[PDB]
């Protein structure tokens, strides 16, 4: 490994990701194949590319050193193994879904998912985004307003 | 209210402006 | 594809599916069926070209007949009917030997943009510099 002069970046890097993001969601990948990256980072991809990260630390000592930062809501996550993924642009989004959806195909545990920081609280998979740009859930609900 | 006074500024505007507005339209009315 | 089973691929050719010497018997032969590939394969061959390099997996389990998949050519191989010579060498290389086309690498590269990691395109294209240093011949940038 390295020293500290390394042990600062992954965390001066990767806390500006949560002083500067969007959402967080969550996943241990015991049995985290690379067919598991590779199609994650095509989700990132589809997701911007390259906006998105995973970085596994959950050494507390790492993608906590992030958390008396912002989202001490993680403290508790943080333990066992972890998959820390942060987002920058994008709705609050998707990003969220297909985790529940990938590990549903079996794609290894989602940690039950511990959940999250939007809020500042814990789990339940929720859509209630990329509706985002619906919008329309709004336009439709002008012409029926006004006729009907 | 004047309906059409309210859709020809109701098909065109901008996008921030929507973002922080529809996450609220949901709550006076639902 | 979630789950591989059975895989081996040697390059065939478009023109004629119906080897004999170089594979023929050897590509369907253990639940595989050497009737299915003429008729089947030459169904995805003239869409897009004929006779050059083809690697392969078909869908065979010991269910009598299959399924056949298609894939993508040989990257280094981008370099002959793709650049110019069509060895790589001649003097070992203790001598470095070949010559590139700048140009050409990224959109050659860009042909094989369904089997690459890189997000940037740009960066499926630093894959191909060492791909094409593979004898250490400099390209004309």
């Amino acid at each position: 490994m390295a020293l500290n002069l390394q042990d600062k970046q992954a965390i001066v890097a990767e806390v500006s990701e949560v002083a500067k993001g969007a959402l967080s969601a969550v996943v241990a990948d015991s049995r985290g194949v690379t067919v598991d990256k590779m199609t994650e980072l095509r989700k990132a991809g589809r997701e911007a590319g390259v906006y998105m990260r995973v970085v596994r630390n959950t050494l507390l000592r790492r993608a906590v050193e992030g958390t008396p930062f912002e989202c001490l809501k993680d403290a508790f996550v943080g333990p066992t193994l972890i998959a820390y993924s942060m987002e920058h642009p994008g709705a609050a989004a998707r990003l969220f879904k297909e985790f529940a959806k990938a590990n549903a195909k079996f794609e290894v545990k989602a940690a039950a998912f511990e959940g999250e920081l939007i809020p500042a609280s814990q789990i339940d998979r929720l859509a209630t985004l990329p509706t985002y740009e619906e919008a329309i859930a709004r336009l439709m609900a002008t012409m029926k307003e006004a006729s009907a | 209210s004047i309906t059409k006074d309210q859709i020809i500024e109701a098909v065109a505007a901008m996008s921030v402006m929507d973002v922080v507005e529809l996450i609220s339209a949901m709550e006076e009315k639902f | 594809a979630k789950k591989v089973q059975a895989y081996v691929k040697l390059q065939v050719a478009a023109g004629m599916a119906n080897p004999s010497p170089p594979v023929g018997p050897a590509l369907g032969q253990q639940g595989v069926n050497i009737m299915e590939f003429c008729k089947a394969f030459n169904a995805k061959t003239d869409s897009i070209e004929k006779g050059l390099p083809i690697p392969v997996v078909i869908t065979v389990y010991a269910d009598r007949s299959f399924t056949f998949v298609t894939k993508t050519p040989p990257a280094a191989v981008l370099l002959k009917k793709a650049a110019g010579i069509k060895s790589g060498s001649g003097k070992p290389n203790k001598d470095k030997v070949g010559k590139i086309s700048r140009a050409q690498l990224q959109e050659i590269a860009q042909t094989k943009a369904a089997d690459m990691t890189g997000a940037d395109i740009e960066a499926m294209t630093r894959s191909i510099e060492g791909t094409a240093r593979s004898m250490g011949l400099v390209v004309e940038d």
